[PDB]
RNA sequence: GCUCGCCGGAAGACCAAGGGUUCCUGUCCAACGUUAAUCGGGGCAGGGUGAGUCGACCCCUAAGGCGAGGCCGAAAGGCGUAGUCGAUGGGAAACAGGUUAAUAUUCCUGUACUUGGUGUUACUGCGAAGGGGGGACGGAGAAGGCUAUGUUGGCCGGGCGACGGUUGUCCCGGUUUAAGCGUGUAGGCUGGUUUUCCAGGCAAAUCCGGAAAAUCAAGGCUGAGGCGUGAUGACGAGGCACUACGGUGCUGAAGCAACAAAUGCCCUGCUUCCAGGAAAAGCCUCUAAGCAUCAGGUAACAUCAAAUCGUACCCCAAACCGACACAGGUGGUCAGGUAGAGAAUACCAAGGCGCUUGAGAGAACUCGGGUGAAGGAACUAGGCAAAAUGGUGCCGUAACUUCGGGAGAAGGCACGCUGAUAUGUAGGUGAGGUCCCUCGCGGAUGGAGCUGAAAUCAGUCGAAGAUACCAGCUGGCUGCAACUGUUUAUUAAAAACACAGCACUGUGCAAACACGAAAGUGGACGUAUACGGUGUGACGCCUGCCCGGUGCCGGAAGGUUAAUU
RNA sequence: AGGACCGAACCGACUAAUGUUGAAAAAUUAGCGGAUGACUUGUGGCUGGGGGUGAAAGGCCAAUCAAACCGGGAGAUAGCU
């Protein structure tokens, strides 16, 4: 459900939200939260490292089961969870022994259905198995690196990774981006999506907005004097120039990928 | 238990003033000027043996020294602690 | 207006009471030069 | 001393921060005080700060700091693990009355409370650095129930009025009482209890979590306020005795109710929204090792202890920051009356002040104000400045529009007082009395008393009734920028920056990138619906041709080409 | 509901006059803008000089900033006065 405000006042007219009615409405589950405090992209030398951080609402971090390693027990979905951490949503389910974790919600999964992770598994969202038991052209998320390492890619809302190819140990994957890349086959992946699908059609709306999930604001390089940018200086709006970044490397199509360890495990560019 | 050579130690002087009097004809209670360092309960002892009388509360405040002038030259009093020693009600130390 | 010495007592003795000064060598280069041109005050903290 | 004037959401009061004797008393007037000074925040001397309950200290942690070993670095050092520090946050306990020249929740009187140690008696499974629960948490909004507080009435004491009237439906004043302890209330949350079993809680668990029955269907946790008690006490308007004229001393009346009412309390509640809202200990409860007719624990009771440091005084200021007794700056708390929506504003209370040169005169001219014939922007770069508008209710309101707006468009009418409707209405609150039951802080009814708008009709005064203070000028065309924001501290607030949105591009995770000789850290406890860079800048209709030049992306036949040999 | 509206506190600084050996090395007085938010404020903390930080004015970094301040090289050099 995409839900346009009306407008009631400047502010409000563009906004476009997402609401989703089946999220608890409660507290989260509290033995399973963790403080996260803010940096303002600021490393242990002080220094912002990462520009424009700062700010935004107070969150609690929640401890996910990236690992999905509790095998043989079935679990069944107690409630579904706004995460503020994260992109998509998550889903409190308590295991037949009685122990609750936290899991990425695929799409599709809601209260009272069962899933289970292990070798021994059924093909159904949810559902962790080693990608040696996953069908050839299975949809996947939470897909792990190395076997035991835990979940590392297509965790964001809406996306998914496509099992292509199985060949001896290794397994041929497209990712979200188009890349076709390698992985170990007893690395463990979980059926189906990741839900929350609508989080792209989302309109902040107002700068406001944006200065509450703690993004500070982008000035031009073009905008300011020369001695603190490359872009900078003119009398009036002048470039003159080829693009660059703050620190002087070109920033419109130059590549920056330098990795000779993994570049056996790259099938295919994204191109 | 405070040894006597500390108990012999720790009373410095009665202090004199108008309160002080005041205070012994009104609460029968004396003042003292005690050591910097004295406890009330080395006080309360030290009265109780050197005076020979019963105390049941004992109040301390540190004064703090006064800065003064002596021919252009900057100085200082040194601060000390006042004792306000209530005895049992039928002493007149 | 609001000028710039606004006092407190515990940021100055954090920044620059004496075992703040001990605290590196360079604050200890401090301590002694002022020893050495004899100071009657080495740091702020009295 | 009597008058007058000023502030009164402060120019009163109380604190934190900062200062450090400026506090109080005697004395002195050289210098200091923008004048004099008998005065002083000045000189000199003396005095003055009393705590188990307030605060610090202490226990516990945040950001952050330091950091045994460790990793790294020419050296100096950098980072960081176990740890240990770090409040602006969590953690036990006291209230009212009196008293000094100067302290008081600290002294005194009355009445309370907390933590811990030792002992004695009685019952017993006690035991952590480990497990669980709790502590423990956002924004907005709405309602009810209260109190602080006020007003009126009853009561009590006093009054009979400098000039007409004032024995009354008159005037003035007072009419106060805490923590604690019992009650468990308006209300908030939760289904209980007892069994059996278990892949969970780093092992054990009787605890927590999960599962299956039985049994009752109400038990439990929390909770403002009131009531009783505290209190036959305290305080009390006033009288009477001295006064050393600064005040001391003694006594002591009434000490009730109704209505109104917070932004405070119930309420860390409840409803709702997204941007999804500390930690750790105290605390309660599980057991492991271990002790085991002992230690330990529970309850009661007696007894001891609760140290140390601060406490004066200023604190929107003559005591702090501004070189000054400087139109500046400086966090929190308290919050009366009449009018008013109001913490605006005007006049006042409590309280505090008249700003440390005065006396005359009544020229020009300067500053801050009031009024102005006739004219009304003719002024001027420019309506700069000034004048003007200005409230509530009701009628009415255009182009255009993104359908919200535009809009308080524009414009207009009414408005004081008195009487009547109605000896005081609609509404609000609510005593008695009658009755019902599991009897209460219950329930149903009932309505005295108190309070009380707004409207209509008729009269009436004035030049004027939103009468003071307070309090939108309005409209028409057009440039720029979508908008709310931000900026040259101290000549620029804008059309500049940002912005939501858009596009390109990089990035597969030990990500790109950034900070760092390094170790590492940020990006991120994120994972391409993500993150970085760059340009553009809501939205609508759109965004054409050129790859010659420069940059980037791809290619690898041929030429040229380093160290090396 | 709202970076909604009018308006005090609070935060700011658009116009004018005054002041310019000021009451003040940036204020006063009358008007003015925001005033539930990208708000504002107390306490403490971190970022250090070719470095920081900057909704970007070369702004700000203790009345100092197209490279702070203090000491040193240091009697720099000065075909100039
Ligand atoms: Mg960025
Ligand atoms: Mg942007
Ligand atoms: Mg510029
Ligand atoms: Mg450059
Ligand atoms: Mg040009
Ligand atoms: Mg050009
Ligand atoms: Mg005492
Ligand atoms: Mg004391
Ligand atoms: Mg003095
Ligand atoms: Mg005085
Ligand atoms: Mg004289
Ligand atoms: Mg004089
Ligand atoms: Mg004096
Ligand atoms: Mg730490
Ligand atoms: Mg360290
Ligand atoms: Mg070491
Ligand atoms: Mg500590
Ligand atoms: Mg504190
Ligand atoms: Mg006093
Ligand atoms: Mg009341
Ligand atoms: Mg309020
Ligand atoms: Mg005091
Ligand atoms: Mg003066
Ligand atoms: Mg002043
Ligand atoms: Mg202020
Ligand atoms: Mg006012
Ligand atoms: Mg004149
Ligand atoms: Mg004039
Ligand atoms: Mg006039
Ligand atoms: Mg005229
Ligand atoms: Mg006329
Ligand atoms: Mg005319
Ligand atoms: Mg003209
Ligand atoms: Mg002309
Ligand atoms: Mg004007
Ligand atoms: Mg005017
Ligand atoms: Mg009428
Ligand atoms: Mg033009
Ligand atoms: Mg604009
Ligand atoms: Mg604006
Ligand atoms: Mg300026
Ligand atoms: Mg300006
Ligand atoms: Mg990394
Ligand atoms: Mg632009
Ligand atoms: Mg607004
Ligand atoms: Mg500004
Ligand atoms: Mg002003
Ligand atoms: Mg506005
Ligand atoms: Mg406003
Ligand atoms: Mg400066
Ligand atoms: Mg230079
Ligand atoms: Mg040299
Ligand atoms: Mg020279
Ligand atoms: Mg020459």
């Amino acid at each position: 459900a995409v839900v346009k405000c009306k407008p009631t006042s400047p502010g409000r007219r563009h906004v476009v939200k997402v609401v989703n009615p089946e999220l608890h409405k409660g507290k989260p589950f509290a033995p399973l939260l963790e403080k996260n405090s803010k940096s303002g992209g600021r490393n242990n030398n002080g220094r912002i490292t990462t520009r424009h951080i700062g700010g935004g609402h107070k969150q609690a971090y929640r401890i996910v089961d990236f690992k999905r390693n509790k095998d043989g027990i079935p679990a069944v979905v107690e409630r579904l969870e706004y995460d503020p951490n994260r992109s998509a949503n998550i889903a409190l389910v308590l295991y037949k022994d009685g122990e609750r974790r936290y899991i990425l919600a695929p799409k599709g999964l809601k209260a009272g259905d069962q899933i289970q992770s292990g070798v021994d598994a059924a093909i159904k969202p949810g559902n962790t198995l080693p990608m040696r038991n996953i069908p050839v052209g299975s949809t996947v998320h939470n897909v792990e690196m190395k076997p035991g390492k835990g979940g590392q890619l297509a965790r964001s809302a809406g996306t998914y990774v496509q099992i292509v190819a199985r060949d001896g140990a290794y397994v041929t994957l497209r990712l979200r981006s188009g890349e076709m890349r390698k992985v170990e086959a007893d690395c463990r992946a979980t059926l189906g999506e990741v839900g929350n699908a609508e989080h792209m059609l989302r309109v902040l709306g107002k700068a406001g907005a944006a200065r509450w999930r703690g993004v500070r604001p982008t000035v031009r390089g073009t905008a300011m004097n020369p001695v603190d940018h490359p872009h900078g200086g003119g009398e009036g709006r002048n470039f003159g120039k080829h693009p660059v970044t703050p620190w002087g490397v070109q920033t419109k199509g130059k590549k920056t990928r330098s990795n000779k360890r993994t570049d056996k495990f790259i099938v295919r560019r994204r191109s | 238990m405070i040894r006597e050579e500390r108990l012999l130690k720790v009373l410095r002087a009665p202090h004199v003033s108008e309160k002080a009097s005041t205070a012994m004809e009104k609460s029968n209670t004396i003042v003292l000027k005690v050591a910097k360092d004295a406890t009330k309960a080395e006080i309360k002892a030290a009265v109780q043996k050197l005076f020979e009388v019963e105390v049941e509360v004992v109040n301390t405040l540190v004064v703090k020294g006064k800065v003064k002038r002596h021919g252009q030259r900057i100085g200082r009093r040194s601060d000390w602690k006042k004792a306000y020693v209530t005895l049992k009600e039928g002493q007149n130390l | 207006m609001k000028r710039t010495f606004q006092p407190s007592v515990l940021k100055r003795n954090r920044s620059h009471g004496f075992r703040a000064r001990m605290a590196t060598k360079n604050g200890r280069q401090v301590l002694a030069r002022r020893r050495a041109k004899g100071r009657a005050r080495l740091t702020v903290s009295k």
